[PDB]
C-alpha cells in the first residue's frame, strides 16, 4: 500500500508577499516540486509523469496553475473578510492525495491547516470544519461552499483524477520502488551522564527500503536496553538510523551490533566491538 | 433582493464634500461601489465584507468609503474634482458572486457655480388641426433657460405619470452654443387620442425635476438661490 | 512556534583524509522561515546543498541540507540554524562517535 | 488594453431585423458571463447567465452562447423592437462566489429604427397654455427616412427627431419641434421635408 501526498506551503506575510511551495511524495520518494518561483510543476524523477498522455499533463497542470494564483487572492479576500479577526502573517499548508490498496480500492483526502493546526478538510461533496476548529471559520467554509464550479473540480480530482494517475505513477516507477539499497554499518562509543557509564552507538546507514532490524547482543542474548533512533534522510533517497546501548566502562567487549535487512539476502551484518 | 441609492442625481462644486448613499435591506455582508464613464465598463472604486470593513478597489483615489451598517454603504468625495463626474452605481451580495446593482447616481462636479439657473417650463396645447387630421392631440413641453443639463421631464395626467405616447429629446440643446456655459433648452411630446384631450375632467402636467444648489450651497448674487426644484406646467382638456 | 531539532550525520563510515558527505537534517520547526548553515571550524561551507521543505504528519516542517566534506582529526564540522523561536542561532557539532 | 472587449461598438438596425453581439475576453479564470441591457440614463437590467464550458440560453427574443475554449460570447436579437434601443454590456465574473472580480465590457450601443406604415407628414402650430402669443411648430407623422436639419438662422431653434409610441393603439410617429422669437411654414425650410408635407389653415 503507497500513500501518494501532495503537500502545500503557503505563507503570507502582510497583504502583498506571499509564495507558494509544493512537493508531491510516493510513499517516502519525492515525484514532484513545485516553486513559487516556477511557472511549472517539475518532475523529480524519470516516471513523474505517469501514464498521463503530454495533452493530460499539460490540462492538469493548467488547471493547477490556475488555482495557485485564485488560491493566492481567496485567501487574500478571506483575510479582508474575516477583518479584524485575523490578521498576517499567516501560514496555510493542504495535503491532498490518496491511499492506494490491493484490486482497484483508494481512499481519498484533502486536509488544510490554518496556522499549522488542521481546521478543514474536502469530505463528500462541500468544505467542512473538523472537530476543535474555531466558529470564525463558518464564514470562509460558507463562501468557499457557495462555489459549485471548483466543488466539482475538487470532487473529480479526488474521486477520479487521484487514484488513476496514481496507479500509473506506481507501474512507471516500479523499479524504484521496489529498489533494494544495503545499510553499511560502523561502530562507536562516548560518555553519557554516566558515574562510569558509555553509550555505545551502532550507524547503520544507506539502506532501502525503510523496514530494518538494529539489535546490540552479547552472542545469542538481544541486549534489551538497544534504543534505536528516528529515520534520518540521506540525500541519495536512502535511510540512515543509529542504534545506542548505555553501558558500563570496561564492559564493552562480547558486545556486537546486528543488522537485518531485506537487501541483504539473509546475510546479516555482525559487528563485534 | 433590492439596493437603492441616494441622491440619484447631484450637482456640485470643486473642492465641496459629497455623498453618496446606498441601502440595502437583504441583509446581504457584501457591498460594492462602481463608476461608469464612457468608453469604459463599470469600474470597482470600494467595497465592504460587512459593518466596519472598507476595503480598495481598482480606483480607490479621491474616494473615502463608510461603512456604518449591514443596510447602509457611502462613497465619501472629501475634496471634489471635475474627473470625479460620472454615473455611480453601488451593488450588494451573499456569499454567491451574484451582485444586485443599485439605479445609479448621476453626478457633475462643476468649477464653479455662477451660471447655475432652474428652467421655465411652459405646456403648449394641441393644434385644433391636427385633431382633425389625424384625430390624435400632441401636447408639446418646453424646458428653457436651464444650467447645468440635469433635468428630468416627466408627463402626469390626473396626478399618475404617464410613458406611453411620451418621447422627451435624447439630450438638451444649446440656447447660445458659441457661449462657453450656453443655458439649455429641452422638448418633450405627449401623444393622446382626441377623445382623451377633448375629455375635461383630464388634467394634463409637465414637470421639470431640475437639479442644482443645496441649501448648504453658499450664494453670493443677487438673483434668486438656484436650488434643486420642480418647476411645471399643465392644461386642462376642453371640447 | 516549536524549536528546531538538529541532526548532524555522516552519509559513509567517516575516514580521516577521505571524502564522505556531512547531512544536517532540522525537524519539528514553525514557521517554515528558516536559515540553515552549514560550518567548517566555524566558518561557511560554500555550496550546500539543501532538499525540498516538506512537513510531516504533525504539519511540523523539516529539510535536509547537506555537503561534500573530509573528516580530519582537527578540523570541526557543524550546523549553526537561525529561526525566530530562539533568541540566539543554536549550533550543532558533528561528533563521529555520537 | 481591457480584459473584456465588445463588437461592433455600435451599430443601426431596423425593426424586425436580427442582428448578433460579440464579446471577447482574456479573463482567467471564467466562471461565468452575464449579459445586461442598459436603456439611456437606466440601470442594468440582466438577459442572461452562461455558466457552462460550452453553453447556449434564451429568455424570449435573447439567445446566447458561450465558447470557454475561445472566451467568446455572442447575444443574438431575434426581430428587433423600437425598446431594444440600448447599450447591451458583457460582464465575466472569475469566481462562482463573492470572492469574485466582475469584470465589464465597455458595451455596444444598438439603434433601431421604427417602422412608420401610415406617414402623414404635417407641420402643425400649438399656443402656450398662458400667453398664447407664444408658440412652437411640430412637425410629425414622417417616415423614418426624413432628416431634420438644425436651423440657419440661431435665434430658431429645432430639435431632432424622436419617436413615441402610443401602445395601446399600436401607433408610432415621429416629431421634430422648433420655436422661435417666425411662422411654421418657413419653420423646416432647412430640411429636406415630403414634398406632400400639410401646411393647414
Ligand atoms: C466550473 C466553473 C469554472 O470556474 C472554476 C470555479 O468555479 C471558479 O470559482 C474559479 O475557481 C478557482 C479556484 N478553484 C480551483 O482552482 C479549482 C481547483 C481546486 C483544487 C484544490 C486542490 C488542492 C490540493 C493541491 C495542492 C498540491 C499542489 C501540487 C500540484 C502537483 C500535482 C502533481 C500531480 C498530481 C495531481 C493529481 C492528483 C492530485 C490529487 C489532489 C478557487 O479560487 C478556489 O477557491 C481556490 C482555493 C481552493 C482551496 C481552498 C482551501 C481551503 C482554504 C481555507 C482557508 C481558511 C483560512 C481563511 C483565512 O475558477 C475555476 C476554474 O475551473
Ligand atoms: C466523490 O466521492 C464522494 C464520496 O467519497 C468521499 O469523499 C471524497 C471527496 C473522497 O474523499 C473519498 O475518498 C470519500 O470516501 C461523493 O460524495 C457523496 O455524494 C452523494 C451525492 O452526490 C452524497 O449523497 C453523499 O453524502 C456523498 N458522500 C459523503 C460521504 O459525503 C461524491 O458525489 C463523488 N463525486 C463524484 C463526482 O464522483
Ligand atoms: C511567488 O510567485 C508569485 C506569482 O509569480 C509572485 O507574484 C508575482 O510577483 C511579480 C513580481 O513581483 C508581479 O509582477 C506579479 O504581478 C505577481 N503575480 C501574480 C500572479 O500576482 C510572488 O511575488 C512570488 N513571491 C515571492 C516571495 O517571490
Ligand atoms: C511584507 O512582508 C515582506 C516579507 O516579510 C517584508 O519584507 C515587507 O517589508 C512587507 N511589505 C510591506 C509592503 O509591508
Ligand atoms: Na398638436
Amino acid at each position: 500500500n503507497y500513500t501518494f501526498r501532495c503537500l502545500q506551503m503557503s505563507s503570507f506575510a502582510n497583504r502583498s508577499w506571499s509564495r507558494t511551495d509544493s512537493v508531491v511524495w510516493l510513499g517516502d520518494l519525492q515525484t514532484h516540486r513545485w516553486s513559487n518561483d516556477s511557472a511549472t510543476i517539475s518532475f523529480t524523477k524519470p516516471w513523474s509523469q505517469g501514464k498521463l498522455s503530454n495533452q493530460q499533463w499539460e490540462k492538469l497542470q493548467h488547471m493547477f496553475q490556475v488555482y495557485r494564483v485564485s488560491f493566492t487572492r481567496d485567501i487574500q479576500e478571506l483575510v479582508k473578510m474575516m477583518s479584524p479577526k485575523e490578521d498576517y502573517p499567516i501560514e496555510i499548508q493542504l495535503s491532498a492525495g490518496c491511499e492506494m490498496y490491493p484490486g482497484n480500492a483508494s481512499e481519498s483526502f484533502l486536509h488544510v491547516a490554518f496556522q499549522g493546526k488542521y481546521v478543514v478538510r474536502f469530505w463528500g461533496t462541500s468544505w467542512q470544519t473538523v472537530p476543535g476548529a474555531p466558529s470564525w471559520l463558518d464564514l470562509p467554509i460558507k463562501v468557499l461552499n457557495a462555489d459549485q464550479g471548483t466543488s466539482a473540480t475538487v470532487q473529480m480530482l479526488l474521486n477520479d483524477t487521484c487514484p488513476l494517475f496514481v496507479r500509473g505513477l506506481l507501474e512507471a516507477g516500479k523499479s524504484d520502488l521496489e529498489k533494494q539499497e544495503k545499510p553499511v554499518a560502523w561502530l562507536s562509543s562516548v560518555p553519557s551522564s554516566a558515574h562510569g557509564h558509555r553509550q555505545l552507538v551502532c550507524h547503520v546507514s544507506g539502506f532501502y527500503p525503510k523496514p530494518v532490524w538494529v539489535m546490540w547482543m552479547r552472542g545469542d542474548q538481544e541486549q534489551q536496553g538497544t534504543h534505536r533512533g528516528d529515520f534520518l534522510p540521506n540525500a541519495d533517497e536512502t535511510w540512515y538510523l543509529q542504534a545506542t546501548l548505555d553501558v558500563e566502562a570496561g564492559e564493552e567487549a562480547g558486545l556486537a551490533c546486528r543488522v537485518k535487512h531485506s537487501s541483504l539476502g539473509g546475510q546479516d551484518i555482525i559487528l563485534y566491538w | 433582493a433590492a439596493v437603492t441609492q441616494s441622491p440619484r442625481n447631484k450637482v456640485a462644486v470643486t473642492g465641496g464634500k459629497v455623498t453618496l448613499s446606498c441601502n440595502q435591506t437583504n441583509n446581504h455582508n457584501n457591498m460594492y461601489w462602481y463608476r461608469q464613464d464612457t468608453g469604459h465598463g463599470l469600474r470597482l472604486i470600494h467595497y465592504s465584507y460587512g459593518a466596519g470593513s472598507t476595503e480598495k478597489g481598482d480606483i480607490p483615489d479621491g474616494y473615502k468609503a463608510s461603512r456604518p451598517s449591514q443596510e447602509n454603504f457611502s462613497l465619501i468625495l472629501e475634496l471634489a474634482t471635475p474627473s470625479q463626474t460620472s454615473v455611480y452605481f453601488c451593488a450588494s451580495g451573499d456569499e454567491g458572486y451574484t451582485q444586485y446593482f443599485g439605479p445609479g447616481t448621476r453626478l457633475l462636479v462643476l468649477e464653479d457655480l455662477r451660471n447655475v439657473t432652474p428652467p421655465k417650463v411652459s405646456l403648449f396645447e394641441p393644434s385644433k388641426a391636427e385633431i382633425s387630421h389625424t384625430q390624435k392631440a400632441t401636447l408639446v413641453c418646453l424646458a428653457t433657460g436651464f444650467y447645468p443639463d440635469h433635468v428630468e421631464l416627466s408627463w402626469w395626467v390626473n396626478g399618475k405619470e404617464v410613458h406611453s405616447g411620451v418621447c422627451t429629446d435624447p439630450q438638451p440643446l444649446k440656447e447660445q452654443p458659441a457661449l462657453n456655459d450656453s443655458r439649455y433648452s429641452l422638448s418633450s411630446r405627449l401623444r393622446v387620442s382626441a377623445t382623451f384631450w377633448q375629455n375635461p375632467r383630464n388634467h394634463f402636467r409637465c414637470q421639470v425635476q431640475f437639479y442644482g444648489l443645496s441649501e448648504n450651497d453658499e450664494w453670493t448674487q443677487d438673483r434668486a438661490k438656484p436650488v434643486t426644484q420642480i418647476v411645471s406646467a399643465e392644461a386642462w382638456g376642453r371640447a | 512556534q516549536k524549536t528546531p531539532q538538529i541532526q548532524v550525520y555522516s552519509r559513509h563510515p567517516p575516514e580521516n583524509g577521505k571524502p564522505n558527505i556531512l547531512n544536517c537534517y532540522v525537524t519539528q520547526f514553525h514557521p517554515p522561515h528558516i536559515e540553515i548553515q552549514m560550518l567548517k571550524n566555524g566558518k561557511k561551507i560554500p555550496k550546500v546543498e539543501m532538499s525540498d521543505m516538506s512537513f510531516s504528519k504533525d504539519w511540523s516542517f523539516y529539510i535536509l541540507a547537506h555537503t561534500e566534506f573530509t573528516p580530519t582529526e582537527t578540523d570541526t564540522y557543524a550546523c549553526r540554524v537561525k529561526h525566530a523561536s530562539m533568541a540566539e542561532p543554536k549550533t550543532v557539532y558533528w561528533d563521529r562517535d555520537m | 488594453k481591457t480584459q473584456v472587449e465588445q463588437s461592433p461598438q455600435s451599430l443601426v438596425v431596423r425593426q424586425g431585423e436580427n442582428c448578433v453581439l460579440q464579446c471577447n475576453y482574456s479573463v482567467t479564470p471564467d466562471n461565468h458571463l452575464r449579459w445586461f441591457k442598459q436603456d439611456t440614463g437606466k440601470g442594468l437590467v440582466s438577459l442572461t447567465v452562461l455558466v457552462d464550458q460550452k453553453d447556449k440560453t434564451s429568455n424570449g427574443r435573447y439567445s446566447a452562447t458561450l465558447d470557454k475554449d475561445a472566451k467568446h460570447s455572442t447575444l443574438h436579437i431575434t426581430a428587433t423592437l423600437l425598446d431594444d434601443t440600448a447599450t447591451y454590456i458583457c460582464v465575466v465574473g472569475d469566481r462562482g462566489s463573492a470572492l469574485g472580480r466582475l469584470h465589464f465590457g465597455a458595451g455596444t450601443q444598438l439603434i433601431v429604427i421604427p417602422d412608420i406604415q401610415n406617414p402623414d407628414p404635417a407641420v402643425y402650430q400649438l399656443r402656450d397654455s398662458k400667453s398664447s402669443d407664444k408658440s412652437v411648430c411640430l412637425f410629425t407623422d414622417f417616415d423614418s427616412q426624413t432628416n431634420v436639419s438644425q436651423s440657419k438662422d440661431s435665434d430658431v431653434y429645432i430639435t431632432d427627431k424622436c419617436v413615441l409610441d402610443m401602445r395601446s393603439m399600436d401607433f408610432k410617429s415621429n416629431s421634430a419641434v422648433a420655436w422661435s422669437n417666425f411662422a411654421c411654414a418657413n419653420a423646416f425650410n432647412n430640411s429636406i421635408i415630403p414634398e406632400d408635407t400639410f401646411f393647414p389653415s
